[PDB]
RNA sequence: AGUGUGGAGAUCGAAGAUGAUUAGAAACCAUUGUAGUCCACACUGCAAACGAUGACACCCAUGAAUUGGGGAUAUCUUGAAUAUCCUCAGCACGUACGCGAAAGCUUUGAGGUUACAGUCUCAGGGGGGAGUACG
RNA sequence: UGCUGUUGCUGUUAAAGGGUUCGUAGUUGAACUGUGGGCUGUGCAGG
């Protein structure tokens, strides 16, 4: 049973905020996982294990092993996110991996190559995300080519909803934990940049707290 | 020494608007400064800008607005017919829906799409999107 | 920020407030100056020292009042002070004012560590120095909380988005510059009247 | 500065932006060619006859007035120096310093500032010879 | 890997060539006069004690008349100094400390 | 200290070594000349 | 609370500028009246009426007993 | 405001707010950024029910120019007087 | 860094001539010492009269006798 | 450092000598000492010859300093220096963007680069063999 | 295989800035000669 700890976990729980586009616009975070599963719809948030490997502290007598898990999470239709976490054991770590995989997720903006007809279906522009010495670089490509990616940049393009895109990759690649994290950093940027479309101002408008204010204090 | 005035200037407009400048002083200035200047105001992606007369080569006041992402010359100005166009577009610009590389043509100097309306080809000066 | 939609001057200085304000010394300005508080500064006085014009002073103290009473729940609007001088004024301006308060040392993860209890989500925040605060500002810049702070002339202004320069140091600055917050907070509010003069006394403002 | 060196000085002239002479200059065009030219027949070069009228005549800028520049003024009535005047000081700064080296075999800062300004009188007099005002087989000798 | 941004001397990139060195005060190693380690010593003749019974002894010296000191300037290799604990090794976030006054 | 592990001797007596080894070469050949 | 224009700036600012960091470049000297002669502010070439005035680094120094009154433009 | 079809159907997920200061995009996971609502004061000094919100990108935040970047907001809106 | 003049053909063709030869498989594959020193001249194959039979212990870590011919 | 020819030869000191230490000690330590160390003239052209960071040019946040020259307007000696502010040029320091594998760098870039183009130039392409062999 | 790199590499510490200048082919090289004007209609033009 979830009793919310934080005030957009109240608003979330009572309902008065009905997607996470409201949380994205005003920048909140979000600290409670299961604001994402009250804000998308039942059997529409796919998860999935990206990676899980071994770490090793080394001790006075021999050395200490935990296990770091890589976890996706993701609509297909335009949210993304990733989760990494450490724990003694596998199932925990995939547990807490799949908790910060939900409380990480971002908005991604897609657009078309050419003609606009039909849904989006690839990125809106070039854009690059790098992490340690691993960059991925997505570039908008005509329907029908797919996801043209390295395996695990291609399973995260998946879950994030684009269909069509040109991939280029740079450094280390095999570095995994980089690799899925620089392909997240890629996505996140597609909403950052300002296009042409989105020249004309817009009213301020108060946060969702600012106006429940009132039922936040009961 | 200074060998080219217009990467000059278009490096430091997008220094200025990287750092969320509203102005921007330009030195020196030239004909062909001022030409790539309007072609940006053209599009709105460059506000209002005042020429200084020093009796010398100029210097520049730009007015900024938040619209321009980047803006930088072609060294070197490398000749692109009308069928090179595709080929820039795609190296030089964020996407197809939007951005210019700017040419200079014997009818002048212009944006590639207005260059294409004309079916001239030129010599690549630079881009801003 | 006394300019008002109608253009009257009903939030500009009297000059039945003014005297207070250099009679506390609250203009006195460490000798040590910062880029961002250049713009507060009107000049350098004799034994070198910086002076902080009243004008843009009273006009940011008018705008930090009139934020403050744009917060329908008090309680939402939480008031911190390291420093030891700062206590009572804070408590005062808790007390009169109707906003939360905590004085002393700064416990990390107030504001982040959201199931350890005692963990509050303010609106607003209001500091006494930013330097000598600048936990609470660091834990507010990650939860998307805007920072009042009154500003010396070697101010950090690193995250405080409403900065009201100020003596931060003075025991008597200090306090009659939180009354007077309090008393303008109270005037935008219909809780008294502009022509009557408050009844609160400011010495006891003071710490100890 | 730059050439021949690390320095970076700045020093300089800014001429003013309103070229028109003071209106209390009442000394006439055809008055100040003859100042110049009588300069010049005293052996003074451009630049020392312009900071003579500049520091006790009032006159800030001969072209200003005249519309002519100093070396053209001498051009045109005879009196321009033979050879040009950064030329005529550079070939005597290498030939004091080759006078002091003759006695001084193991000044070899000054050997190094000579190559510096040997090659400095090279490269104008390349410049010179090819603006055509210097003769072609023109040559420094050492 | 860098130690130091001033590689354990003060001479900058562009300030000067070469510094002549000095001898070491205690084991004579040579050393770059801007890298050793100077310290400059004011150091009384004799302890308290001994410079009670001097007092006690001389008509020049006493209450009104201080007894003369020594003055040396000593300058250390890195490894004398460390030795003689005149310096230490320090904490990484310790060693940009730098002290302008006796103290 | 203040370097880092070589692949064999310290290089300057190597470098020594290849010096006497190219003296000795040099007088070898000399010899048959 | 004024925001600084680049194209006009305050008389301040310009005032604080060397002479070839205006936006607008122009010379610091000036003519001066010291028989009445003109004589540069920075005169080095030895100016006489008896010298009139003594060469520096910068501004020539007017001698003592001398009037000195600056000439417009 | 945002991407369309060419049928005319707006396909962005969301608009994403244009700080009014920096004229950039404030991200989802900015946590920097502020909102701050300065209320409208009357004919006498009571506060009515309408009240102005303004927005501050983060890194404006992070970079300690906000209280300027305010300020002049504050000045053009006629909330705060240019001079006495 | 690298030249960039609109007439500067000549130093990049230069630089890249001179700089290919660091390419040990370019080199090898541009050279006829490693030809010269192939027991098979280049071939994929080649034919040969048994000598004798050796064995050939296997590198540490392991540990074995392989079986090889002499030809 | 080393080479040649003259000179010098106090100090220190490769070679070497003697005494210790040690299992041995051709070392470290002690006492010495040749060549050298210094000068003129002529060679050699190699250094962790280092900022392990090529040259020229542009933009670039803050505070306290420092060297030289200027500009404007409190103290001390009798012009010099000092004070406040500004300025050009120089060697740097502390705490912004941004960058980087990180250590770190940061108007003194290693920043303004996959949103990849100011100009010229040198070098590098797994470790050894080897800066060896041959010319 | 952006490990030959024009597009498009690396050179503080991983391989790699020449000890420093001078300098000839070579490459590269600052502005400027230049807003065409009137007339009617038409356009969320704008102050
Ligand atoms: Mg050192
Ligand atoms: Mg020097
Ligand atoms: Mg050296
Ligand atoms: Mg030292
Ligand atoms: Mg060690
Ligand atoms: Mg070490
Ligand atoms: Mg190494
Ligand atoms: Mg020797
Ligand atoms: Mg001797
Ligand atoms: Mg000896
Ligand atoms: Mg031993
Ligand atoms: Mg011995
Ligand atoms: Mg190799
Ligand atoms: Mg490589
Ligand atoms: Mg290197
Ligand atoms: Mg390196
Ligand atoms: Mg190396
Ligand atoms: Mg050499
Ligand atoms: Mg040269
Ligand atoms: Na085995
Ligand atoms: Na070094």
């Amino acid at each position: 049973e979830w009793v919310p700890c934080t005030k957009l976990g109240r608003l979330v729980k009572a309902q008065k905020v009905t997607s996470l586009e409201e949380i994205f616009l005003f920048s909140m975070p979000i600290k409670e996982h299961q604001i994402v599963d009250t804000l998308i719809a039942e059997g529409q948030l796919h998860d999935e294990m990206m990676k899980i490997y071994p770490v090793q502290k080394a001790t006075s007598a021999g050395q200490r092993t935990r296990f770091k898990a890589f976890n996706v999470v993701g609509d297909c239709d335009g949210h993304i996110g990733i989760g990494a976490r450490v724990g003694k054991e596998v199932s925990l770590a995939i547990r807490a991996s799949m908790i910060a995989a939900k409380l990480n997720i971002v908005p991604v903006r897609r657009g078309y190559w050419g003609n606009k007809i039909g849904e989006p279906h690839t990125i809106p522009m070039k854009v690059t995300g790098k992490c340690g010495s691993v960059a991925v670089r997505l570039v908008p490509a005509p329907r029908g080519t797919g996801i043209v990616a390295a395996p695990v940049p291609k399973k995260i393009l998946e879950f994030a909803g684009v269909e069509d895109v040109y991939t280029s990759s740079r450094g280390k690649t095999r570095t995994h934990g980089n690799l899925i994290m620089a392909t997240f950093y890629a996505l996140r940027k597609t909403y950052g940049f300002l296009t042409p479309d989105l020249w004309a101002d817009t009213e301020p408008s108060r946060d969702p707290t600012d106006e429940h204010a009132e039922l936040l204090a009961e | 020494t200074m060998m080219s005035v217009l990467a000059n200037a278009l490096r430091t407009i997008a220094s200025a608007e990287r750092r969320g400048k509203r102005q921007v002083l330009i030195r020196p200035s030239s004909k062909v400064v001022v030409k790539f200047l309007q072609v940006m105001q053209k599009h709105g992606y460059i506000g209002e800008f005042e020429i200084i007369d020093d009796h010398r080569a100029g210097k520049i006041v730009v007015n900024l607005n938040g619209r321009l992402n980047k803006c930088g010359a072609i060294c070197p100005r490398f000749d692109c017919a009308t069928t090179d166009y595709e080929k820039w577009m795609k190296n030089i610009l964020p996407s197809r829906q939007f951005g210019f590389v700017v040419l200079t043509t014997s009818l002048g100097i212009m944006d590639h799409e207005e260059a294409r309306s004309r079916n001239t080809g030129g010599k690549v000066l630079g881009f801003f999107y | 920020m006394s300019a008002v939609e109608s253009g009257s001057k009903v939030l500009r200085m009297k000059e039945s407030d003014a005297q207070k304000l250099l009679a506390m010394r609250c203009h006195i300005g460490t000798r040590n100056q910062s880029s961002a508080m250049k713009k507060y500064i009107y000049g350098r006085t004799a034994e070198g020292s910086h002076i902080i014009d009243v004008h843009m002073m009273w006009e940011k103290l008018i705008l930090a009042a009139r934020v403050i009473a744009a917060v329908e729940n008090p309680k939402d609007v939480c008031v911190c002070s390291s420093r030891l001088y700062g206590t009572r004024a804070i408590y005062k301006f808790s007390q009169h004012v109707g906003t939360s308060f905590h004085g002393g040392r700064f416990i990390p993860g107030t504001f982040t560590n959201q199931i350890q209890k005692k963990f509050v989500q303010p609106r607003v925040l209001v500091v006494t120095d930013p330097r000598t605060d600048h936990q609470a500002i660091r834990e507010a810049s990650l939860v998307n909380i805007p920072v009042i702070a009154l500003c010396d002339t070697d101010a950090p202004l690193e995250y405080v988005d409403i900065a009201i320069p100020c003596n931060n140091r003075g025991i008597k600055s200090i306090g009659m510059m939180y009354w007077l917050l309090a008393r303008e907070v109270l005037r935008l509010r219909g809780t008294i009247v502009r022509s009557v003069p408050w009844e609160e006394k400011v010495d006891l403002f003071f710490y100890r | 500065v730059r050439m021949h060196g690390n320095g970076r000085g700045k020093a300089s002239s800014a001429l003013p932006y309103r070229r028109t002479p003071p209106a209390w200059l009442k000394i006439a065009s055809r008055n100040v060619v003859k100042m110049v030219c009588k300069s010049s027949r005293k052996g003074m070069m451009p630049s020392q006859i312009g900071m003579e009228l500049r520091d006790s005549m009032g006159i800030a800028q001969v072209k200003n007035v005249t519309g002519r520049k100093i070396l053209r003024i001498l051009k045109h009535n005879g009196l321009a120096p033979e050879i040009p005047e950064d030329l005529y000081f550079l070939v005597k700064r290498a030939t004091q310093m080759r006078k002091h080296l003759e006695r001084h075999t193991t000044d070899r800062d000054t050997k190094y500032r000579l190559i510096l300004v040997e090659s400095r009188i090279h490269r104008l007099a390349r410049y010179y010879k090819r603006v055509k005002q210097l003769p072609p087989t023109w040559k420094y000798e050492s | 890997t860098t130690k130091r941004r001033n590689h354990g001397r003060s001479k900058p990139a562009h300030s000067r060539g070469r510094v002549k060195p000095i001898h070491c005060f205690n084991c004579g190693r040579l050393t770059p006069k801007d890298k050793a380690v100077g310290r400059f010593v004011v150091r009384r003749m004799l302890d308290a004690a001994s410079a009670r019974d001097v007092a006690e002894a001389s008509p020049v010296y006493g209450a009104n008349f201080p007894m003369p000191r020594l003055y040396m300037k000593q300058r250390f290799c890195i490894a004398c100094a460390i030795h003689s604990r005149t310096v230490r090794a320090r904490p990484v976030g310790n060693r940009k400390i730098r002290y302008t006054k006796k103290v | 200290g203040t370097v880092s592990r070589p692949r064999g001797m310290r290089p300057k007596w190597h470098k020594k070594r290849i010096k006497r080894l190219k003296l000795r070469r040099r007088r070898m050949r000399q010899r048959s000349k | 609370f004024f925001d600084a224009d680049l194209s006009y700036p305050t008389v301040r600012t310009e005032r604080m500028k060397h002479k070839r960091r205006r936006l607008v470049q122009g010379p610091n000297s000036y003519f001066m009246d010291v028989q009445v002669t003109v004589v540069y502010s920075h005169a080095t070439t030895s100016v006489e009426c008896k010298k009139l005035c003594r060469p520096t680094g910068g501004k020539a120094l007017l001698v003592e007993g001398c009037g000195y009154r600056r000439k417009p433009d | 405001i945002g991407m369309f079809n060419e049928e005319g159907e707006n396909v962005d997920l969301y608009i994403p707010r244009k700080c009014h200061a920096t004229t950039t995009l404030i991200e989802a996971h900015d946590h920097a950024a502020v909102q701050i609502s300065i209320a409208n004061v009357g004919p006498n000094g009571v506060i009515n029910g309408t009240t102005t919100t303004l927005c501050i990108a983060g890194y404006l935040r992070s970079q300690g120019e906000s209280d300027h970047a305010i300020n002049h907001i504050t000045i053009d809106r006629g909330i705060m007087r240019i001079k006495t | 860094t690298k030249t960039n003049g609109q007439n500067a053909a000549r130093k990049l063709v230069r630089l890249r001539c001179r700089n290919r030869w660091a390419d040990k498989g370019w080199k090898r594959a541009h050279t006829f010492s490693a030809r010269k020193a192939n027991p098979f001249g280049g071939s994929s194959h080649a034919k040969g009269i048994v000598l004798e039979k050796i064995g050939v212990g296997a590198k540490q870590p392991n540990s074995a006798i392989r079986k090889c011919v002499r030809v």
